[PDB]
This record gives C-alpha cells, structure tokens and sequence, in this order.
C-alpha cells in the first residue's frame, strides 16, 4: 500500500499548447483542457512564509489562501515560456489549484523516482474570455 | 406506577374509530352539541403507551358553527375520550377542518 | 396497604383548511447525483431512523459538472433492493427528484439492514439510466 | 460493511480481522472469490482470507512520504505470533492410539493388502487360531 | 483519445471504466491529431466499438 | 486487475498474493510467461510466481530519494517465514514404511536386479520356499 498514491485527483493539463496572442492582443489561453484522474500524497506545506488555510483580513474583505506539497509520479508541467508550455490545475474539494515551482526526481532511484510539486490555491476573480 | 408493557397491552383494546367535534365541552354529556358527523379516524399500534394516527382526518364542519371541543368514539359507539380544541374555530360559511395529529397517551 | 395509580394526556393540533396543500416539512436527507460518475474511497452510508418519514432529496448534475434541471426524464422509479418498487416525484419547483418515505413501505424493511438504493430515469425515448447506486441503513 | 446480521460477507470480514475501513487490505473483489470457492460458507472463506492475510502483510515495508511515516516491519511478528496460538495450534480431531477398539481392529484384519503376523495379542486364549 | 499514441500524462496507469448494469449509458470519445489538437469528426465516416466478446 | 471470476491471469495474482496494482513485483508480461509454461493451469503457474516473487523480494534495498523513504530490508525476513510455514512445510503426497503390504511385497519380489536375501520374513511356514 503506497502511501505515495492515497490520494487522487483530477488534473486539468491544456493538452492543446497553443496558447497565442490574438490580433487585438489579449492573451488566448488552450481551448482543449482534459481531466484525467491521477494519484499522489497531498500534504501542507510547512516552510517559513508560505501560509497555509490562512486567512487574510484585508480591508476589502477577508480572503483565503493555501499552499500544499504534492508527492506524485505523475510528469505535472508547469507554466514555461520557452516550450510554451501552461502548467496544470490540481483539484481538491472542488477548488482549482496551480503548480508552481517543481522538483524533478525522475531517474535518479529505482523504485522511489518521483516529483514533488507546489500546489497553490487560484485566487477568486471576475472571468471575461478573449 | 404502570410498567411500559402494562401500558401497551392496554391500549391494545381502545380502537377508537369515529370522531365527531363538539362546540361546547361534552364530558358532562357527549351526545350534546354534535355539531360535525362521525368521521373515521385510524388509530396505530401502541408504542409506550402512545398512539397516534396516520394521516389527516377531513371534518365537514357545517357553516355558521364555533367548533371548539372534540371526543372520540369506537367501535361499540361509546366515547372513551374527550378533549379541548386549543382554539374556537368560527366557520361562517361551510367549511372543511383537518385534524393533523391525535395522540392518546397514559405517560402521566 | 398500597395502591398504584395513573394518569392521562391528550393533545389535538389543527391547522383549519385555508385549502392548500399543507406543509409537510421533514427531513435532513439530499444526497448527490452526477451523470458522469464521481477520492473514490469508501462511500458513506444514508442513515434514516427507522420509522419517522425521510424526503430522499437527489440532485441531478448535468454529465460535465453542473446542476441541471429535472427535464426530459417523465418517470423516476426509487428501487431499494429486494425490498420495494415506487415512482418518484419529479419536482419542478425545487428542481430536484424526491421521494418521502411512508409507514407502508417500512413494513417491508427490517432495522438495520443495508440495503442498496438505484434511482432509476426514462427520458421521452424510453431509455432507462441508472443514476444513483447509494447504499441506506434503516437504523 | 457494518452489518453483520445479516450481509454474509460481512460476517465474512469479522472473522477474518479487515473490519477497518480505514486501512483495508484485503479487497471486496477478493475476499467475494474466496466466499464462492469455499461453498458459500463463512468459516473457511475466513482461513483462506486470513492465510492471505499473512501473505500481505509480510510484503508490507515502511514508507515516508514527506511530513507521514508508516513503520509497517513490526506487524507481520506480532500477527504471526497470535495466529500459530490460536488457530494453527487447534486440533479439531481424534489421535489414533495403537490398537484399542476391539472393533477397528476387526475391520483392519479384514484388509488384504497386509502382512500375516506370526502371532499378536489375544491369541493363545482363542480355540479357533486366526 | 490520442491519435499520436502518446498518453496525455504518462507515468500513470489507466482506470477500468465503470459503468452502472442495466442502464442505457453514451460512450464519449474525443479524438486529438498528431499535435494533440481536437480534431472535427468531418475526418471519420464509419467507427466502430469492439467488446472483445460480446459484440 | 480487479475481476477474479473472470480472469485466469488475475486469478494466479490472487494465489501469488500479488493483488496490490500500487506495489507490482510481478510484471503480467513475467506472470503470462509463468501461466505459458504451466500449461495454463493457475494453480503449477502460483508457484513459480512466488519463488520469483521471493527473489525479487530479496534484491530490494533500502532506498530514499529527499522526501520519500522505503524501508526494504525487514521484508524478506517477513516474507521467508510465511513461505516456509504454508508452503514448503505441507507435505504433497504419502510416506512410505517397509514391510507393511503384501502386494507390495510382490510387486518388489518381481523385479530381477536386485539382492537376494538368505533368509526372508515368512519363510519359516511356507510349503514352498
């Protein structure tokens, strides 16, 4: 029973990297998003600064951020500017995630290669398409 | 005191089948004042010694009458039970009155 | 030398007419529905107390992710295993397709039994679609 | 699971200790085929789920994925040790014991395939000499 | 469905699709060209589904 | 795989204790070869499995790349002591004692490249010796 798939998800990976600027010049983000489950260990992430289930009081309101290490074998990308590549959304209890910042395990043992990703909660915001 | 299984098995023998309103207070005389007609009421299995029935009962309550009281009635045509209305219900022209729940019960 | 006695209570409620049709209100019980198929786990067990009257409140999730109103679907059949076969009500106004338990259908059940619940829809071109496979304990 | 008045399976589960949600090992799939095989009797699907049981335990190694530490190397020796004393150590038979029952040994001077003894108990007392 | 053979996320397994008996259920596919790009079903005049052994 | 009823292939996973599809020891490509050669019979197929299961098993390391850690070493401990108890301690067929059935005693009297013996139990009351 490895614990290393506990938990499963569905990721949203922008498999059609297109990604352009329109004529007007707005950005285009990938029209075709699939959601494949997949499986890894979700866990806070304890480290100085990043805050976890925090809520912030501003003085607009009261808002609500996470940050969350996820342990997986799964190749999750991340947004590149050089491969134009769009990262990926993780779920849990229906809010969207994003993977920032990764750590690549790959090769380097036999039966504990893995990645170590960065997940972060996606901030409220009004959506407007282009 | 009663035990719960004395209770029940007494309960066992009402029955209690019609229900007919009253204006006034019967005690005294149940076949006074019989403003509404007799009207089936179904009854349950005591459970500690409590009945209850089982769905709504509709009253036709003729018009210009104040129900305000209320007797039960069984099987034998003999009233084993009388009781208030918590409210005198004036029906100025002919109405329909529902009973939503009765309950019978020796719980002190 | 000794005497045991007793006492009795009655107590009446109405709610005169007004020619509605009433307010039966009770229930805690709504439970999910997604046409796609939904952490798999281990699912949860529907606990209804044995007697009382539950309102089974199913939600019908449009098959990507978002509610959808209780269109196309004419009949919904509610098919407890091995126990009992009733038509549910396809409600308009709540949007969502319930059922109440009655005093009949208990007499068909035994307490604490896990049965299985398949909630059954036909749309207009006859197709019959299991929707729900929850399991219930009348507890 | 949770009834087991009246789920076979279930009273399946109980004498076989997977009663834990929580940390199942043994899967529904499996332990339905061992209910078949055993005809559809409770008992012995037990003592094939519970020597199965055995097995995977023995497998199971520890496993550390970031902030969890599972030490799963001290289960199999304490597991081992209540099976042997409570049920590899029940004899549910009778011990055969040399030749008492002046009847067994009637039925086995009947059989063929033996050999003629020379002489046995009981006799020089008998006219009628074997 | 992937012309390209590539999978999507590689490194993960594949899960048995469950399908509720007794109910009438439309299987969707989605096919994306060699740049994994959605294609138009205009490229498909006939398609057909195998059971292995049933049908 | 799942589905045991079903299943030659996942029916040897069963008895080969290999059900976990998060820990495979056992490739299907390693397991269909061991169904291959036992005559597609589960049962001769399990034990070949297992052996190559234990020495799979004893291979493994202690592995830890930063975050994740595996203990490997207390398995083969755990697991050589399960396979000696259900499997090589269960005997497979009856024993044998000496002088015990006559037919016997025949059937080994017929064979002609053997010794023979001066004096044989029996031949005290035989007529014909």
């Amino acid at each position: 029973m490895r614990l290393l798939n506990r938990h499963s998800f569905v990721v949203k990976r922008k498999v059609s990297e297109d990604g352009h600027y329109n004529e007007d010049g707005d950005w285009v983000a990938s029209q075709d998003v699939v959601s494949i489950n997949c499986k890894g260990n979700i866990q806070p992430y304890i480290k100085g600064s990043v805050k976890n289930g925090t809520q912030i009081v501003l003085p607009e309101g009261i808002r609500l951020t996470d940050t969350r290490i996820l342990f997986t074998v799964a190749e999750l990308r991340t947004s590149d500017d050089v491969d134009w590549t769009e990262a990926d959304i993780v779920m849990i209890k229906g809010h969207e995630y994003e993977v920032f910042m990764t750590m690549d395990w790959s090769e380097q043992l036999a039966h504990t290669s893995h990645y170590e990703y960065i997940i972060i909660r996606r901030d409220k915001m009004n959506a407007v398409r282009n | 005191t009663l035990t719960i299984d004395g209770k029940n098995k007494i309960l066992a023998t009402l029955t209690p089948t019609t229900i007919v309103l009253h204006n006034v207070d019967p005690t005294a005389d149940p076949t006074a004042n019989k403003v509404t007609q007799p009207v089936a009421i179904f009854f349950s299995e005591p459970n500690n010694g409590l009945i209850a029935s089982e769905d709504t009962v509709n009253i036709t309550v003729p018009a210009s009458a104040t129900v305000s009281h209320f007797s039960l009635w069984d099987d034998n045509s003999k009233c084993v039970a009388t009781g208030a209305l918590s409210s005198p219900q004036f029906f100025a022209e002919e109405g329909i009155y529902v009973i939503s729940s009765v309950s019978i019960d020796l719980n002190k | 030398e000794l005497t045991v006695e007793a006492g009795s209570r009655v107590s009446l409620s109405g709610y005169v007419s007004d020619g509605g049709t009433s307010d039966v209100f009770t229930i805690c019980r709504l439970l999910d529905a997604p046409m796609n198929g939904k952490s798999n786990n281990c699912n949860e067990i529907v606990k209804i107390p044995f007697d009382s009257s539950c309102l089974l409140g199913v939600k019908l999730y449009n098959c990507e992710n978002k509610r959808v109103n209780v269109n196309s679907v004419e009949a919904a059949f509610i098919t407890i295993d091995t126990a009992f076969q009733s038509p549910m009500t396809v409600n308009k106004e709540s949007n969502r397709l319930e059922y109440i338990f009655s005093q009949n259908d208990y007499k068909v059940l035994v307490k604490g039994k896990v049965y299985d619940m398949i909630v059954n829809v036909v749309d207009e071109s006859g197709n019959h679609s299991t929707i729900l496979k929850q399991k219930v304990r009348f507890n | 699971t949770g009834d087991p008045a009246n789920n076979p399976l279930d009273r399946v589960r109980i004498l076989c200790t997977d009663t834990d949600n929580n940390e199942i090992l043994i899967d529904q799939s499996v332990l339905e085929w061992f209910y078949q095989e055993s005809g559809k009797d409770e008992k012995k699907a037990a003592i094939k789920a519970l020597k199965y049981l055995l097995f995977q335990v023995a497998k199971m190694g520890d496993e550390k994925v970031g902030g969890v530490y599972l030490r799963n190397s001290s289960r199999f020796k304490s597991l081992k040790a209540v099976y042997d004393d409570l049920v590899k150590s029940s004899v549910s038979g009778l011990p055969y014991a040399g030749g008492i029952n002046q009847c067994d040994i009637d039925m086995r001077r009947q059989n063929p395939c033996s050999v003629k003894k020379y002489t046995e108990y009981g006799d020089a007392v008998r006219y009628y000499g074997r | 469905a992937p012309m390209n053979g590539k999978q999507f996320i590689s490194n993960n397994c594949n899960e048995i699709v469950k399908i509720p008996f007794d109910s009438s259920c439309l299987l969707g596919v989605k096919l994306y060209n060699c740049e994994n790009k959605r294609v138009n079903v205009n490229s498909v005049e006939a398609a057909f589904i195998t059971i292995d052994t049933a049908f």
